[PDB]
């Protein structure tokens, strides 16, 4: 019983090539292995020359790059392509388990594709860093060759009337589209770079901000995989271990994040606002519409990642429900059973019934969710830092153009305008951090509630209501926490300002033997300070209790309520343990949505306060 | 119209050789010509040389078996001259095996026919000779170093400015690779249609230009970009270049030829650039490029050709000698 | 070497000489006791769901006791950490007050007078108002990881065969991060102090700056002061994002490894899909 | 401590110029000099490239011989009613061994090239020319 | 080594049939034209000129073929020449040159005089150093004749009319 590529079953009669070779269901599978071994053997010598040279390459010490036209559309297709090739592997290994032979042609052609697809993007990247597009011909041939061979396989399924009801027909049909789109990406490189045939190539130079030796935050310009995994930081992190991090290591920030660049966009957002719209005042709404224009196109991208990461987060509970439910059945002798030739094509529902399939799909889904979610944070944060950068400049630019009237400068002391940068801007800056939450946390909770109803029934909703019902009290706790916090904050400053006088005239306070008398004032003031801190310590202690005891209370009410009041099921591990993940997934947005609202409430004050200050008296006659 | 270049910015001399009384010297140096061919063109000659060689002896083997009567249909009584020759296709395959030395052996050379023994001898001698010819040509093609000169880099336009009082035609040449060019050498020449007092007219007179080296030689050490300047003394042909006549239609050109053996292969190479009249900026210096790092230097090749404005006299170097002499005398 | 400081010596000084032993022990005792129940309630649910899927009995009172024990322990642990944090904060400040007052004037003249102030306003604030909260969440974070890892190991003993190769990579990620995170956070704070002062001084002397027509330069200083503040924060955010992505592919690799072994052990060793769910949730 | 950290050297005591370049705007000239690059590589790297350049060539044509005999139909384990395209090709292992024999010119002769396959004769021509061209290029780099 | 032979590349390096003696820059020089026919370059070319003439020292030395070198009158002193277009290689007859006492009267055939010219240089293709050697007997040195200009600018480039090479 050796390894036979085709079906070794039926006395090895699967190699017969009557009625055309293309009608041999295994030969078309063989034709799809050549486009991959062609590239796997054309680029391996080419890459190994670079990798061996990279061991002694110094130009890459600070070299520049130029991502080819279609760099993003290449990686998003490749990751999609890599995902579908895993699905074909899963189906291929799923089908052959029923036959007595290995049937290596089901998955090894796809297993070779997955290796070829990975190298096709390693090979492409090495051609991206070194601006030598001429090597893309080998890549271009691969997409042309892989697309043609795969399409012949796809059409031959339709001749035998495979139909969409078979998963292999769906994945093969999908692969034709992914291969075709990746083919158009390579052709579009030639259209914009014009390197193969056209006499005059339109070469492209690296961006000017990248050419600086003083730019070391290379996040804005890296391959899409390093934009997600933050791979470029690895060298900086390792450098921190030997060379301590100072302003030397943290170099000049890129053009997109420079304060002057952001300030120009904010003024343009204001200038276009006052041009398209003829509005006399610059109110709170004038500023709010200004920020959205100047930073919406990034805020939407942060929301898009968060929405998708929120949806992919529930793949865990669905995979947990799917995996265990298949393991809650004693009968494992039963298996997918439907035939077209004897290869036993597997269907859709049978594909997502195998426990191992769902675990692998869970693994792929987890990588996406935890990478979209992290990328959602960065896009939100970087926009927030830029909003702070463009607002500090706008506030400072207002300082220069303001008059020094005693009615004006005798009211807003330097302390009033100092807190505007420290407190008022940060609470506005922190709002742009959490802006994606309020658009999506309702979605994640609603989607959580929608499918938590289906998992366990009604008792889950009754139990989950305790989480929802006790959340408004938690808002009261957090509010009462801050009220006790300001009492300590105001009292600490009074005592710290009192001891500042004590520590300033110490010689007269020590040569006159006044240290014992003056110290007692600090202790007495501390006692009035410490009662306030005790109240704050109480509310932050209660905050933890409601934070952690409510989810236990939710489960305690849910499961006992299900058995007692409902008794609608036996609470199998398929249903019970799927719900436990949902409660863990829902608690984090449910018990943090209070802070998102509070920041939004605080941010409304900050923009209201900022807009009031921004239209004060000015130094007139400057334009004249 | 246009102004011709003696040598382009990347070598590639723009001179048209005409009326060549060709005595076949193009084809006499086949081995040199074979190397000069592009790599795709070499493969065609490489492929067609073997493919014809197999097919030349494919006809011979087929004719021998035809004459001997071997390819007569039927299992004849005679011992075949070369076994299993039942078609010209079989003769073609046997032709490939002998010369490439695969030697499958389903088609042996028998001991019957002596003519085939001679042809087997001939095909091996031809196979060894042709293979030896192709090995040598590919070794010199793999030892080519003209593409190394592509990494030798010159500034886009040179400058004339002040340095230690005198006036020097400065320049910048850089090496991008990490390997060294052993025993580097710089020759600078001024090309101008120069007439003579005797009445001669030289259509393109090449006058050599000293490199202002420390030891009055040509050797340079190229590790970081350097400044290859020429002090315009009383003997310099640029002694009468006023800034006024530095415009486009000026018969002026500076050829710079950098030579040296490549350390990897040992092959000497040349890198050539020409600075036209409009490619010289009076009174500009070259920016400092070599910075210092924690334990090494740093060359900012972004600032390779950047030139800044520097104060200078706008008078010819000939007027610098007169102005200095009058000041010194006074 | 100065930057490389895990600082376990500072924790001992806080707990031993300021907190006590009765209150310190009940803090540690409650934390281990609370998460022991947290495992039990999940474990007992698995046994209930697995066995009740038709000796044995109805688990209609035992599960309530585990939840009731867990809910009460949450109140106990929450109160003890905050009450002990209060005791350390209040009595440490009294010790500092009783020392500086009973101190020679030679040290005061020699000291920058800001060193005493910072260790009195900035440092006493973090000790008073943050440690009582950070300690509670720090212990709960590392105990939940211990609680989770122990249950996964118990359900699938083949997991801990790969845990050691995976834990070592976790250590190095948890090693290089702290070196950078401290340096970035120090660079985060020390870069915004000049910014707020710059705003205050411009408001103080606004008339003078416009008089010299020096507002062109001071705005350029602001862009230099703001850009340094942002680029220090952008790297801090990236460091958090670098950790969070890497520490979630490790978690994702655990899920596949745990799910793969658990499913197989549910087909051959017959885990009966009960502990499989706890091995996944 | 940066005052007395180090004094940058122009060239080290053993050659090895201690200068690091920056902002190299490479236009592929790093790899365009392939035959210079191959020589510059250390010997253990050269052995890997020597091995890969030949293993890939043997295996690229292994898929060709296996597929040609598949399409011809002599791969089917049955009575040899037809005349096989390349004799003794039974499995891809035999297709791999026959690719070694042709390119390295061992030519055992158990797996002959028959005259009854006009497509296979072309590949025997292609493999020899690619085999001869790889060898000559690899010999030149070694010299 | 037979393939890398450069003896057939020296044949494409061309020297004019006869050299000339004329006036240049107020002095008397011995001019000559050297031409390269192939499009490739000869890297690091160097040209040596020698006078081969039986010269007897006053002490009584008899040297049947005494080879005394000759300066090339290059602008930098060194002998290196950049050869793309045909070049006038001229030696200036100073007070030191062995040709300091040459007149048209004694430039006949049976004259004990000879000028050797050696052009070195490596081939830019094979890397092999070559040599091109010619001699100019006394009769083959045309006194008082100048070489015609050979380079004329075409529509956009230069052009050397090799048909008038030795004219
Ligand atoms: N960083 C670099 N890497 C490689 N080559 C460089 C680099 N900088 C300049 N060069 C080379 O220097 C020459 C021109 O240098 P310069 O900077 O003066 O002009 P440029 O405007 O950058 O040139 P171009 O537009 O031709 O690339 C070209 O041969 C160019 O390839
Ligand atoms: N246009 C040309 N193309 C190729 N070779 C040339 C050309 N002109 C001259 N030569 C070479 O230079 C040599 C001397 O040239 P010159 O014009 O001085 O004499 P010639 O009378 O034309 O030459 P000959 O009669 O010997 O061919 C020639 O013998 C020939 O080898």
């Amino acid at each position: 019983m050796p390894l036979a590529f085709c079906g070794t079953e039926n006395h090895s009669a699967a190699y017969r090539v009557d009625q055309g070779v293309l009608n041999n269901g295994c030969f078309v599978d063989a034709l799809n292995v050549v486009p991959h071994v062609f590239l796997l053997f054309i680029t391996f010598p080419i890459l190994f020359i670079g990798w061996g040279s990279q061991s002694s390459k110094v130009h890459i010490h600070h070299s520049t790059w130029l991502h080819f036209p279609g760099h993003n559309l290449r990686w998003i297709l490749t990751f999609i392509l890599l995902f579908v090739l895993v699905c074909e592997i899963a189906e291929g290994i799923l089908s052959d388990g029923v036959t007595e032979s290995r049937h290596l042609h089901l998955y090894m052609p796809a297993g070779m594709a997955f290796m070829a697809a990975i190298t096709s993007v390693v090979y492409y990247h090495n051609i991206e860093t070194s601006n030598f597009p001429k090597l893309l011909i080998a890549l271009l041939i691969y997409w042309t060759l892989a697309f043609i061979t795969k399409t012949i396989k796809f059409v031959k399924f339709y001749d035998h009337a495979i139909g969409f009801s078979q998963l292999r027909f769906c994945l093969t049909g999908l692969l034709v589209i992914l291969y075709g789109m990746l083919l158009l990406v390579e052709v579009n490189v030639i259209r914009v770079r014009r390197y193969i045939f056209f006499k005059t190539p339109r070469e492209v130079k690296p961006p000017e901000d990248l050419q600086d030796l003083g730019v070391r935050f290379l996040q804005p310009f890296v391959n899409l995989l390093s934009k997600g995994t933050y791979w470029w930081m690895n060298a900086f992190i390792k450098t921190a271990h030997k060379k301590p991090i100072d302003l030397r290591a943290i170099a000049k920030l890129p053009i997109a994040m420079r304060a002057l660049t952001n300030y120009q966009r904010l003024c343009v957002a204001f200038d276009a606002q006052a041009r398209k719209d003829t509005q006399s005042p610059q109110g709170a709404r004038a500023i709010w519409r200004a920020l959205c224009h100047a930073f919406g196109r990034r805020l939407i991208l942060s929301s898009t990642f968060r929405i998708l990461a929120d949806l992919l987060g529930f793949a865990g509970p669905l995979c947990i429900f799917g995996i265990v439910d298949h393991l809650g059945k004693e009968n494992h002798v039963f298996q997918p059973k439907t035939q077209f030739l004897g290869v036993y094509f597997v269907s859709s529902q049978e594909f997502l019934g195998n426990a191992y399939v769902l675990a692998v799909l869970l693994f792929l889904a987890l990588l996406l969710q935890r990478t979209f979610l992290q990328a959602s944070y960065y896009v939100a944060i970087e926009t927030g830092i830029n909003l702070r950068g463009a607002i500090q400049t706008k506030i400072y630019n207002k300082i220069m153009h303001m008059s020094t009237s005693n009615l004006s400068m005798g009211e807003m002391t330097a302390g009033q305008i100092c807190n505007l940068v420290a407190i008022d801007t940060n609470q506005l800056m922190w709002f742009f951090f959490l802006c994606p939450n309020l658009w999506t946390m309702p979605v994640q909770i609603i989607v959580g509630v929608i499918l938590l109803y289906y998992i366990l029934g009604v008792s889950a909703l009754i139990g989950a209501a305790v989480i929802i019902l006790l959340a408004p009290v938690q808002y009261f706790v957090a509010t009462k926490l801050s009220q006790a916090q300001r009492t300590t904050l105001e009292h600490s400053n009074e005592r710290l300002k009192q001891t500042n006088e004590m520590l300033r005239g110490m010689k007269l306070l020590k040569l006159y033997a006044w240290e014992s008398i003056f110290c007692s004032r600090v202790e007495v003031t501390r006692r009035k300070e410490m009662t306030s801190l005790r109240a704050f310590a109480v509310y932050t202690s209660i905050s933890i209790f409601m934070n952690t005891a409510i989810p236990i209370a939710a489960v305690l009410i849910t499961f006992v309520g299900h058995v007692s009041f409902f008794k609608e099921s036996d609470l199998s591990p398929s249903v019970a343990f799927a719900s436990l993940s949902l409660f863990h997934i829902l608690v984090t947005p449910l018990f943090l949505l209070s802070s998102v609202v509070r920041s939004t409430v605080k941010a409304l004050v900050s923009v209201q306060k900022l807009s009031e200050f921004l239209s004060s008296a000015e130094i007139r006659e400057e334009q004249c | 119209e246009r102004r011709a270049r003696f040598v382009s910015k990347k070598g590639n001399c723009n001179v048209a050789h005409k009326n060549i009384r060709e005595q076949g010297r193009f084809l006499q140096d086949v081995f040199t010509t074979l190397v000069d061919l592009k790599w795709p063109h070499t493969l065609l000659i490489f492929t067609m040389s073997f493919l014809c060689s197999w097919l030349l002896f494919a006809m011979v083997w087929w004719l021998i078996a035809f004459a001997h009567g071997d390819l007569a249909p039927g299992e004849g009584t005679n011992v075949p001259c070369v076994t299993s020759i039942h078609s010209f296709s079989s003769a073609f395959l046997f032709s490939i095996e002998v010369q490439v030395t695969i030697g499958f052996g389903g088609r042996m050379v028998t001991e019957e026919c002596p003519l085939a023994i001679l042809i087997l001898i001939v095909q091996n001698i031809v196979g060894l000779m042709i293979n030896a010819i192709m090995l040598g040509c590919i070794f010199m093609k793999t030892a080519q170093a003209h593409r190394r000169a592509e990494t030798l880099i010159f500034s886009k336009h040179a400058v004339i400015t002040l340095r230690h009082g005198r006036l020097c035609f400065m320049l910048r040449v850089g090496d991008l690779r990490k390997s060294m060019i052993i025993s580097a050498t710089i020759h600078m020449q001024v090309v101008r249609k120069t007439t003579s007092p005797e009445g001669e007219v030289v259509p393109l007179h090449q006058v050599d230009i000293p490199m202002e080296n420390g030891v009055g030689g040509n050797s340079i050490f190229l590790v970081a970009p350097l400044i290859i300047y020429h002090v315009i003394d009383s003997n310099s042909p640029l002694y009468d270049l006023a800034p006024s006549d530095l415009h486009h239609h000026q018969d002026l050109e500076i050829i710079v030829i950098l030579e040296g053996v490549v350390e990897t292969t040992g092959i000497t190479t040349q890198a050539r650039t020409s600075y036209l009249a409009d490619e010289i900026l009076w009174g500009q210096r070259f920016v400092p490029i070599v910075a210092e790092e924690d334990g090494r230097y740093s060359v900012d090749y972004s600032k390779f050709g950047n030139t800044v404005k520097v104060p200078t006299p706008l008078c010819t170097a000939r007027q610098l000698d007169e102005d200095r002499s009058l000041l010194d005398a006074l | 070497l100065h930057q490389r400081a895990k600082i376990p010596w500072r924790a001992c000084t806080k707990y031993l000489s300021s907190a006590g032993i009765l209150l310190l022990s009940l803090l540690v005792f409650s934390q281990l006791l609370k998460h022991m129940v947290l495992v039990a309630i999940d474990y007992w649910l698995a046994k209930w769901t697995d066995s009740a899927l038709v000796d044995q009995s109805v688990y209609a009172m035992v599960f309530t006791l585990l939840c009731s024990l867990g809910i009460v322990l949450c109140l106990v642990t929450s109160v003890t950490v905050e009450w002990t944090g209060l005791k350390v904060a209040k009595r440490l400040h009294r010790s500092l007050l009783n020392r500086i007052i009973l101190a020679p004037m030679r040290f005061f003249e020699t000291t920058p007078l800001g060193s005493i102030l910072n260790r009195f306003s900035s440092d006493c604030n973090t000790i008073d108002q943050h440690i009582p909260s950070t300690l509670e969440c720090l212990s709960r974070s590392t105990l939940l990881c211990v609680s989770a890892l122990t249950v996964i190991s118990y359900v699938t003993p083949v997991f801990l065969v790969a845990l050691l190769p995976l834990a070592v990579v976790c250590y190095f990620i948890q090693k290089y991060f702290r070196v950078a995170s401290r340096d970035l956070q120090q660079l985060d704070d020390t870069t915004q102090l000049p910014l707020v002062s710059h705003f205050a001084e411009t408001v103080e002397g606004l008339t003078t700056i416009r008089a010299f027509r020096y507002e062109a330069r001071f705005q350029q200083k602001l862009l230099e002061y703001t850009d340094s503040n942002n680029i220090a924060s952008l790297f801090l955010t990236a460091a958090n994002r670098w950790l969070e992505v890497c520490m979630e592919y490790i978690g994702a690799c655990v899920v596949l490894i745990a799910a793969a072994t658990s499913i197989s052990n549910s087909l051959h060793r017959e885990l009966s899909a009960g502990l499989v769910g706890l091995g996944l949730t | 401590y940066r005052t007395r950290e180090r004094r940058a050297r122009f060239v080290s005591k053993k050659g090895n110029c201690n200068v690091a370049h920056k902002n190299i705007r490479e236009q592929g000239r790093f790899l365009q000099d392939v035959f210079t690059t191959l020589v510059d590589l250390k010997w253990p790297h050269t052995l890997l490239i020597f091995t890969m350049s030949f293993l890939c060539s043997w295996l690229l044509f292994a898929m060709v011989w296996w597929l040609i005999a598949f399409a011809h139909g002599d791969l089917a384990p049955g009575e040899g009613t037809n005349v096989p395209c390349v004799t003794s090709i039974h499995s891809f292992s035999s297709a791999f061994l026959f690719s070694i024999e042709v390119q390295v010119t061992i030519g055992f002769g158990g797996r002959m090239v028959t005259e009854e396959c006009p497509l296979a004769i072309l590949i025997l021509i292609v493999q020899n020319i690619v085999g001869l061209m790889i060898n000559a290029i690899m010999l030149g780099c070694i010299f």
